[PDB]
DNA sequence: GCTTGACAAAAGTGTTAAATTGTGCTATACT
């Protein structure tokens, strides 16, 4: 075992001084920022506070240096030089942690990358997105196979720049702010409107948990009325769907690509037999085996 | 019954109530009443027990008292804690943001021992925080709720685990005190490697005691025959290394350390419930700690009985953590009283060291005492602790729930996280204490719970239930109220056993629990108590569910879940087939208006209603109109009395949100159709009459809180104003002088509501914007423009208007000159994809709404109101639903017997008076003594008419509906009836959200999520599976790009889509540069290289 | 009937001084107005009540062509104190309409609009019976209307 | 701190309308005299970005810093013209 | 696996795996289990060096195993492995760093001076690549599109 | 562990595989899954008959119909190719991992199996007691 | 550009740190209690770290885009995108 | 189509007073 760092070593030129710091590097202001609230009150990240203790005990030791100090002085200066560098650094993995007032631990370096909420799993993995939604579902009994009922405020929305430009381009607005505001106020020009941008333009729907890769399918928007979502009965196989009151994200595909990938790979009609067992899964249940039985 | 004005709900019970539920909101005022020990408590505690009550608060002060430095030439003490009247009434609080509180005063006795002088000072501690009648506390405006947690009660308690390896026996005793460390058989403060022996000679006991206490205990004499320590002394220094490594000891430290960690009472806690424990079951005594030892060694044995070297005989058995005579329920005053406690003793160390640095005799009660610690443990307890929560109302329910609930969570007791399932399940002496079939579905399940209906706390801290006590096979009127310990005692009856006469056991044996528990038949001859009724495991809303016996207990969990997730009605329609609480549960709950002397009402108004007393006194009570209520549901209250009226003390004068003439309505009575229909209502969808939009039988209020505040800043003042740099004339329409929004305004998204203006500079306006302001002559304003607007989304009129001047002597926080709240509501019309259910546990969205016209109708032309899927309904266990569908039909249309000549044989065992009721009467049928399935087949055939004599239902509780869309019948007889339904708080305008642009992040770009924020949709890391699988790479790609973290690509996109223009290539996300940041801080060098040349830099 | 005013109330959520009805649970009461009108065009009725009694649907004085089918209906209850003025519009329509919200009209703060029910019908359902062979059908309505 | 928006975040609907509104302008002005429309742009620092004083444009054209005044208030009466006007307005705020 | 040699593991593993789904009446064919099981057996233990370049007790992958052990003109074991420990000695090591143990990874990373090819396709997805699977593979994203002459003919 | 496993090129070509046991034993009976593990592969080798006349050549799809001509003949196993034994340098080869379920053809070069199998397995997982 | 081929990573030396930063941060000062303006040569230092506003030194001496890339002689802020506050980074030299 | 001189506002510029900020110190004895 031991070996094993003694040859890392070797082969890069790494020298192995660098495991001991003459100078710590210090983070950008604004990915530890502190700004005033709503409100003028003021908050900050707990970054600062560490690196404040490891300043200050840093200057302090240049001090008692100078003047000259017994060792049991300087010495408990550096012991406490190094535990705010390691508290700076991963806070807790050595004694206990720093805190702050009401005793919670500071948050250090080590515990942005880490974890469900640290910068992979919250940030990286997965995020928030732009031209997305969602509302409660409903059933779709009369929706075709490729299609769903979408809220029309919904709708409006999710699609406002497309109509925005379309508005303009038939003269109903002279400007791009004019074109704005008309969407905003949701003035009745606008509907007809909206119907052109969505023709044959489809969406993913998306419910979680997402299990298997047919928990995101895409469809052919609908204008509905009423704020909720219309879903094809025939998917709720897939998407494990209950009416009980789930609800399902929209997410609108912008660029050419995207709009191929979900009317050729991810459309709902395209997707019937489960990628596991090959069994069909949009085949009927429940209220329509009672029925055709 | 029993409840002067009592509407008539006629009951099956079979039974008599032979015990009054308790008033069920006393768990919380009879804590609150001890801590600050009122006459009212004082009265309690002198009729009954002990001769000294001693007070939560004087409690606390005799600990403090006295004050004394090791000198014990001062000493500070205290006594006779004092409050006065309350600040402000709970209506002034709630309106001007304080807290309802009392200030306490207190007399601080300072005594210098050389000069023997005294002073007395009366000293201010602060504002005490008080209860409100309803249970509650008003903190910084806020209605909030103090839930009381259960905890592991001092004592001594031993467990048998089989050895992982050997398989042999082994104990393993544990002692947990009040404060302390916590020992283990001695494994001492975390510290392995201790034999028990060593310690026993650490007191200064001589071996051959060990051979004289220790006798028939063999690995006593082998533990001191192994361990090699030599001496007493010795001992306490293999005992003060372990214990305190890295100090070298001395001899007295040695001996101080061990009498100073449990025997001295300053250090180790006596607790009255381990004090109480531990006296029984065998601060703390040397005597303790050997019966202790004693105990363990004729545990491994198998001896069932210890009598101790001097003591008195107890079993000797094993002890169980989750049994409740072993698990209190620290209720509201001691979670109070802990906080205080914990206040002083930081009070106490600067009382201490001032004393020291003081000028001698220059010392006063004030001047060592400074009370910052005591009130911050009370604020600081209020706000940022887990049992101390905003009170949950949308209906009375809700709130009547959460008061009463008890939950294992919090400071003090184990965490969510770490507790295994075995504290989750129910033991058997939750039994008529806490209700087992309610709890969270959430994963809190079985760690919270809600006290049961005759439940009762103990002044220890044991939850005690209701009895009667038989004594050869008869059942007394003797009710004796025992907790978990005294009832593994006895043998209780089951609550219905046959009555015979003037009363005595009638069937031959007797329904019995024993200690296990475990359940066996006896005759009568053995029995002591029995039950005082059924329902006692049930809680309140779980007690509210018609046919509770026939769901099974997960239907019957999200039952009364839903229950407290209802909202109130416009109209509050009271459930036409109802349970026995729905009387008690309204009045007990507070938000329904009580009489408290007999006599007759004055005047009655929408806003007040006073009643003349046959006692010549005047009493008068305000009517809460239209108040937003925590979450956003209606608080109205309306009068069901009249002038004339008489009135009798403890009746209902008035209806609170959801109850009608003083019953829980928490929704209304419908009629149902179980047809599944045209695949609309499906996999739990619900189709509704157009009717209940018309009619607004399922209409609800809805009321939001705005605020906003105009403060000092460095660069000038906030103003609020009408005057805003740039808007048309238009939007300001509805502002009103100052700028804020008029009073029964409409307000659609976006709408100003306070006008607002912050300073601004310096500008350096762009140079297109500054020819514009030449061209068209509009002064750049001086101040950019803040203001209150109304969230996207949202709509309704302006109710009220709340404005706060520093102008005006007001107050406010520094800073803050004005502040201005705007309360909004709405009429909110069932709509689809509203959430519907009943009390069974069944629920679901509305997935349609259909005219009247086309839907199944009855022959008389009566429309079907909802459709309720077939097939849902015979898998869930839930059945219950069809029977009160059954009932409800019933209750609806009357009935008659049966009679003459003679009664018919199902009615025998046996409705009484039951034979008719006219229609529209309502029903009750208790949960565990409800209808009988022989007596609805006899009810089912009854009544006709619709008007003309024809009958619209047989006795199968079907009809032929006719299709409203084809005119023609439904082929078969379909099952119709009236069901109650709730509205439920998930509705459609709350859960829609959209996003195109929006705000972003700050420190990483990604758009922030939720409502408030205009929020986008988390595309998560189980969805880029799913998106990886399909393998569309630029689908994935642009959902992690130029959708959220591209700086530059996503306002390039809009450039795009908004010129129709083609859509651009990706770049960097701005998340990844972060990392590559902060891998960086950590010392990690991380290079990102091409094919060549090496290093690129992110810029 | 469409839209109201009350002098006293600006909004729909108050209560009025002496009234035993809150203004929303006395909307819900003027839902069960039946009322006809030859139209067209909107009309304003009016009713004002003063000192003790009780208000109904016959204390409103229509205008001229137009008629309250049930002054039987109780609205709201009044006392010593209790004072009550409020004009209705009839208009004249089919159906149900939503009531229409004043920022789509051209409508003060002061206006209460309420949803309207014209509906004279009330409660209908029908029945046939055949006329063996040479079998035919003849059919019974049953038709309720509000009067 | 995840709930703190990013106030100096660009948006992409006014960028893309300043675009905009920088396109409008650059034709509006092509109705104005070569020197008009010199006047303005370096009066306002349409193109450097830097407004200049009326002596400082008076020294590129060779003029007084009166002759400046003048010339700027009557292309501003010709822009404040409603048909140069007209499609500007929309772009207030 | 020492006994009946690393094919016959497989076959026990989809075997046993397969029972416990086929128990709760859960329908999976062979093949997804095969694909996973195919990743416990990718490496062997490397017993000497001799003049690698490897070190004893490592696991290295098989194929990377057997290309640098010819060295022209060294033995090794089949390994089991389970999936989680598996997954970590991925040649990614941001792959390795997002999945878990971040701290004990990022030090091992750093010390042995680790390049990431970005090969795979989680890496891809943190930097805003496109994944090498699907439609982002080279052969379909280099895809040339132009209307046939004869097509713009008829115009 | 199986992100990274995708369909790469269409053929290995090895001859290696796994043998299926396509039930046994009479009648004196097909196994009771022939359906998750002899169905949707790709053959190996010839399947033959005594003598015998080769009923079903190599790279057969195996559908429902040469289940049954084979058993006619009184094949009681087949050498199947699978992922196991594929020996793609990168990936895996669409022959050796045969059928894709949902499009009940030959899988696509982009196809990405790992995660699909990942997620085939962990899906019912719910279910599993 | 989008495409890269390697990411690697090392431990990092102290002259790699002293390469990477912009200035020595010497002081535990966030922003002054008054004007609420970065302190000087403390944590979030305008010299070091960045300027607050674009094209912005601290005094103001040269607040125009017109010399991007210049450093102002009082302040000592280079005058250039606020952005690069979030780019670039300091050290401490340790005793 | 443009320029001159008188002129006042606006903008810098240097000079001074007020405020703000930093540091030293306090001697019964006290560990
Ligand atoms: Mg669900
Ligand atoms: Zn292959
Ligand atoms: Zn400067």
């Amino acid at each position: 075992k031991r070996l094993k760092v003694v040859a890392a070593f070797q082969q890069s030129g790494n020298s192995p001084m660098g495991m001991v710091l003459d100078a710590v590097p210090v983070i950008p202001p604004e990915l530890r920022p502190m700004v005033q609230l709503d409100g003028g009150r003021f908050a900050t990240s707990d970054l600062n506070d560490l690196y404040r203790r490891v300043i200050n005990r840093n200057n302090r030791l240049k001090r008692l240096i100078d003047l000259g100090a017994p060792e049991i002085i300087v010495n408990n200066e550096k012991r406490m030089l190094q535990e705010s560098v390691d508290a700076l650094f991963d806070n807790g993995r050595r004694g206990r942690p720093v805190t702050g007032p009401g005793n919670r631990p500071l948050k250090s370096l080590s515990d942005l990358l880490k974890g469900k909420q640290g910068r992979f799993r919250q940030n990286l993995l997965g995020k928030r997105v732009d031209y997305s939604g969602r509302s409660v579902i409903v059933v779709g009994p009369q929706l075709k196979l490729h299609q769903c009922g979408l809220p029309k405020l919904m709708a409006l929305e999710l699609f406002k720049p497309f109509v925005m430009k379309r508005l303009v381009d038939l003269n109903h607005a002279q400007n791009i702010k004019s074109a704005k505001r008309m969407v905003e106020r949701q003035r009745p020009q606008v509907w007809d409107v909206l119907e052109e941008v969505i023709a044959e333009h489809p969406v993913l729907l998306n419910r979680a948990p997402t299990l298997h890769r047919l928990g995101i399918q895409a469809f052919e928007p609908q204008l509905v009325e009423g704020k909720a979502i219309q879903l094809h009965p025939l998917v709720c196989e897939a998407f494990n769907a209950d009416f009980d009151g789930d609800q399902m994200a929209v997410h609108l595909p912008l660029s050419a690509e995207a709009q191929a990938e979900a009317r050729i790979l991810m459309l709902s009609s395209n997707n019937i037999l489960s990628p596991a067992s090959g069994k069909p899964l949009a085949m009927p249940r429940l209220d329509m085996v009672t029925g055709l039985y | 019954n029993s409840v002067p004005g009592a509407p008539n709900r006629v009951s099956f019970a079979k039974l008599r109530e032979p015990l009054e539920v308790p008033g069920l909101l006393d768990v919380q005022t009879d804590s609150f009443e001890w801590l600050v020990g009122s006459d009212r408590w004082r009265q309690a505690a002198i009729d009954r027990g002990e001769e000294n009550p001693v007070g939560g608060l004087e409690e606390v002060l005799a600990e403090l008292s006295p004050i004394e430095d090791f000198s014990g030439s001062m000493s500070l003490s205290f006594s006779d804690p004092r409050f006065d009247e309350v600040k402000a009434s709970v209506d002034e609080c709630k309106d001007k943001d304080m807290t309802y509180a009392a200030p306490l005063f207190v007399t601080a006795e300072f005594i210098n021992n050389n000069t023997g002088e005294i002073k007395s000072q009366t000293v201010f501690m602060g504002d005490f925080p008080m209860m409100t009648e309803k249970g509650t506390f008003i903190i910084n405006g806020t209605e909030r709720v103090v839930v009381s947690q259960l905890v592991r009660s001092p004592g001594v308690y031993f467990d048998e685990t089989i050895d992982k390896s050997t398989e042999k026996t082994l104990h393993s005793v544990k002692v947990i005190p009040g404060r302390g460390a916590w020992l283990e058989f001695v494994r001492i403060d975390r510290k392995r490697r201790q034999p028990v022996t060593v310690l026993l000679k650490a007191l200064g006991w001589t071996n051959e005691q060990i051979v004289e206490r220790f006798g028939f205990s063999e690995i006593m004499m082998g533990t001191l025959e192994k361990d090699t320590t030599s001496g007493t002394d010795e001992a306490l220094l293999d005992i003060y290394r372990k214990l305190r490594p890295g100090e070298p000891p001395t001899k007295e430290s040695a001996q101080t350390l061990l009498e100073n960690l449990f025997f001295k009472e300053k250090r180790y806690d006596l607790a009255r419930v381990g004090r109480y424990k531990v006296n029984k079951k065998l601060t703390l005594t040397e005597e303790d700690v050997v019966a202790t030892i004693e105990y363990l060694v004729r545990l491994h044995e198998g001896q069932t009985s210890m009598t101790v070297p001097g003591g008195v005989e107890v079993p000797v058995e094993v002890d169980d953590i989750d049994h409740f005579g072993n698990r209190r329920l620290r209720t509201v005053g001691e979670l109070i009283q802990n906080q205080i406690r914990v206040g002083l003793s930081r009070m106490e160390r600067v009382v201490r060291e001032r004393m020291t640095t003081q000028d001698v005799e220059a010392i006063t009660p004030q001047t060592l005492i400074n009370i910052r610690p005591v009130v911050a443990a009370i604020k600081e307890f209020f706000g940022t602790s887990q049992l101390s929560q905003f009170m949950d109302q949308n209906n009375p329910l809700s709130g009547l729930t959460h008061k009463r609930r008890l939950s294992a969570l919090g400071p003090g007791g184990l965490s969510r996280e770490r507790a295994g399932l075995e504290v989750r399940d129910v033991h058997p002496s939750h039994y008529g204490r806490m209700c087992p079939i309610e709890t969270p579905e959430g994963p809190n399940i079985g760690l919270i719970g809600s006290l049961s209906v005759y439940a009762r706390v103990n002044p220890f801290g044991f939850i005690e239930t209701p009895y009667r006590k038989v004594e050869n096979g008869v059942v007394t009127d003797q009710i004796d109220y025992l907790t978990a310990d005294e009832e593994d005692r006895h043998v209780v009856a089951q609550a219905n056993s046959p009555t015979d006469e003037n009363g005595r056991f009638t069937e031959d044996r007797v329904m019995v629990r024993k200690k296990g528990g475990e359940v066996e038949f006896v005759s009568a001859d053995q029995v002591d108590y029995m039950d005082v009724s059924p329902r006692q495991m049930v809680s309140v809303a779980t007690a509210m569910i018609p046919f509770l016996e026939h769901d099974d207990a997960n239907r019957a969990l999200m039952g009364a879940n839903m229950q407290r997730q209802a909202v109130p009605l416009v109209r509050s329609e009271a459930p036409l087939v109802g349970t026995g609480m729905e009387l008690r549960a309204a009045i007990d709950a507070g938000d329904v208006v009580v009489a408290d002397k007999t006599g007759v009402i004055e005047e009655v108004s929408a806003d007040y209603i006073t009643v003349m007393a046959d006692d010549g006194t005047r009493q008068s009570y305000r009517l809460r109109k239209f108040a937003r209520s925590n979450h956003g549901t209606c608080a109205n209250q309306r009068p069901i009395v009249d002038a004339g009226q008489r009135v009798e003390a403890g009746q209902v004068i008035a209806d609170g949100p959801c109850t009608q003439n003083g019953e829980m309505a928490l929704g209304k009575n419908l009629l149902v159709a179980i047809m599944p229909w045209e695949g609309h209502n499906y996999e739990d969808a619900i189709i509704l009459s157009n009717r209940l939009v018309e009619e607004d039988v399922l209409t609800s209020i809805h009321i939001e809180e705005h605020e906003i505040d105009a403060r000092d800043t460095k660069l000038g003042a906030e103003e609020i104003t009408r005057d805003i740099p740039n808007v048309s004339d238009e939007v300001l329409a509805d502002l009103d002088e100052r700028g804020i929004v008029r009073i029964g305004a409409e307000v659609r998204d976006g709408d100003i509501l306070v006008g607002k203006v912050t300073p601004k500079g310096e500008t350096e306006l762009t140079p297109e914007e500054r020819l514009l302001r030449a061209i068209f002559g509009e002064k750049a304003r001086e101040v950019r423009d803040t203001s209150l607007k109304v969230p996207h989304g949202e709509s309704g009129k302006v109710i009220g208007i709340r404005v706060f001047s520093r102008e005006d002597d007001d107050e406010l926080p520094a800073g803050v000159n004005e502040l201005v709240r705007v309360y909004v509501a709405q009429k909110r019309k069932i709509s689809d994809g509203d959430k519907l259910a009943g009390r069974h546990g069944n629920k679901g969205v509305i997935g349609k709404i259909l005219p009247v016209e086309d839907m199944p109708f009855l022959p008389d032309g009566t429309p079907v109101d909802i459709i309720l899927n077939t097939h849902g309904v015979p898998r869930r266990m839930n059945i219950g639903q069809i029977l009160e569908t059954h009932l409800g039909w019933v209750a609806k249309a009357g009935w008659n017997i049966d009679v003459a000549a003679g009664v018919p044989d199902w009615a025998s065992k046996l409705p009484e008076e039951l034979y008719s009721a006219p229609a529209d009467s309502t029903v009750a049928t208790p949960v565990f003594d409800g209808a009988q399935e022989g007596e609805l087949a006899g009810l089912l055939g009854s009544t006709l008419p619709n008007r003309d004599g024809e009958v619209m239902v047989d006795a199968d509780g079907k009809s032929t509906l006719f299709d409203g869309r084809s005119g023609e019948p439904f082929p078969y007889p379909v099952t119709v009836g009236y069901m109650y339904i709730l509205k439920l708080h998930h509705l459609v305008d709350d859960k829609i959200h959209a996003r195109s642009t929006g705000p972003y992040s700050m420190i990483t770009q990604q758009p922030l999520g939720g409502k408030a924020q205009f929020g986008g949709q988390r595309f998560g890391e189980m969805e880029c599976w799913a998106m990886q699988a399909y393998g569309a790479a630029y689908t994935l790609q642009e959902l992690l790009t130029i959708k959220s973290d591209d700086t530059v690509g996503r306002v390039k996109v809009y450039e795009a889509i908004v010129k129709g223009e083609n859509i651009p290539e990706p770049g960097i996300p701005e998340s990844f540069k972060v990392l590559l940041k902060e891998l960086q801080s950590l010392c990690l060098n991380v290079e990102v290289l091409s094919s060549d040349g090496a290093a690129i830099e992110m810029r | 009937v469409t839209s109201i005013r009350i002098d006293g109330v600006l909004h729909e959520f108050t209560t009025v001084p002496g009234v035993k009805e809150d203004v929303t649970d006395i909307i819900l009461n003027l839902k069960g107005l039946v009322v006809s009108s030859d139209d067209d065009e909107p009309v304003t009725m009016y009713l004002r009540k003063q000192g003790p009694g009780v208000v109904t649907a016959g204390d409103i004085v229509p205008p001229a062509g137009v008629t309250v089918h049930n002054p039987d209906m109780h609205i709201a209850t009044l006392n010593d104190k209790g004072k009550l003025e409020v004009e209705l519009v009839v208009e004249r329509g089919r159906g149900y309409v939503p009531a229409v919200q004043n920022k789509a009209s051209g409508a003060e703060i002061g206006r209460i609009p309420v949803d309207s029910i014209y509906s004279p019908v009330l409660k209908v359902t029908y029945k046939v019976e055949a006329t063996q062979r040479t079998d035919f059908d003849k059919l019974i309505i049953d038709v309720e209307t509000k009067n | 701190g995840d709930f703190i928006e990013d106030s100096e975040a660009v948006v992409a609907v006014d960028a893309v309308s300043f675009t905009l509104l920088q396109d409008q302008l650059q034709s509006v002005l092509e109705t104005l005299s070569e020197r008009e429309a010199g006047v303005v742009r370096l009066r306002f620092g349409l193109t450097d970005g830097q407004p200049r004083t009326l002596d400082e444009i008076g020294q590129v054209y060779g003029v007084t810093r009166e002759r400046i005044r003048q010339i700027e208030s009557k292309t501003m009466s010709k822009l404040r013209h409603p048909s140069r006007s007209q499609v500007l307005r929309d772009y207030l705020d | 696996l020492r006994v009946q040699g690393p094919r016959e593991v497989q076959i026990h593993l989809v075997k046993e795996v397969q029972e416990v789904y086929r128990a709760q009446g859960v329908s999976i064919h062979d093949k997804h289990i095969e694909v996973i099981v195919r990743q416990m057996l990718r490496r062997v233990t490397i017993i000497d060096s001799g003049s690698t370049e490897f070190l004893p007790g490592s696991l290295t992958e098989r194929a990377e195993f057997e290309a640098e052990n010819r060295r022209v003109v060294a033995a090794g074991r089949p390994v089991l492995m389970g999936i989680t420990k598996a997954s970590l000695a991925t040649d990614s090591w941001l792959s390795a760093a997002s999945f878990q143990e971040t701290t004990r990874v990022l030090t091992d990373a750093a010390i042995n001076c680790r390049s990431d090819k970005l090969n795979g396709l989680k890496e891809n997805v943190i930097i805003g690549k496109l994944i090498p699977a699907g439609t982002g593979i080279s052969r379909y994203r280099n895809i040339q599109v132009q209307p046939t002459e004869e097509a713009r003919a008829a115009a | 562990v199986s992100q990274d496993v995708i369909v790469r090129e269409h053929d290995c070509e090895t001859e290696r595989g796994i043998n299926v046991t396509l039930a046994e034993r009479g009648p004196d009976i097909r196994d009771a899954h022939v359906e998750t593990s002899a169905f949707a592969r790709t053959l190996a080798t010839d399947a033959v008959d005594a003598n015998g006349n080769v009923i079903i050549e190599r790279g057969h799809d195996l559908g429902d119909p040469a289940i049954d001509a084979l058993l006619a003949a009184g094949i009681t196993t087949v050498k199947v190719r699978s992922v196991l034994t594929c020996t793609s340098a990168t990936g895996v080869c669409a022959m050796c991992y045969g059928r894709s379920m949902a499009t009940g053809k030959l899988v696509d070069i982009g196809e990405a199996v790992g995660i699909v199998a990942a997620q085939s397995i962990g899906e019912p997982g719910t279910q599993l007691t | 550009v989008n495409f890269f081929d390697e990411l690697r990573i090392g431990l990092a030396t102290a002259d790699d740190i002293r390469n990477w930063s912009y200035g020595e941060v010497k002081k535990p000062e966030t922003i002054n209690y008054r004007t609420l303006k970065p302190e000087k040569d403390g944590l979030f230092c305008e010299k070091i770290f960045g300027p607050t506003r674009d094209w912005e030194c601290y005094c103001g001496k040269y607040k125009r885009v017109r010399f991007k890339g210049i450093i102002c002689e009082r302040c000592g802020v280079e005058v250039t995108r606020a952005k690069v506050r979030r780019e670039r980074m300091g050290h401490i030299e340790l005793a």
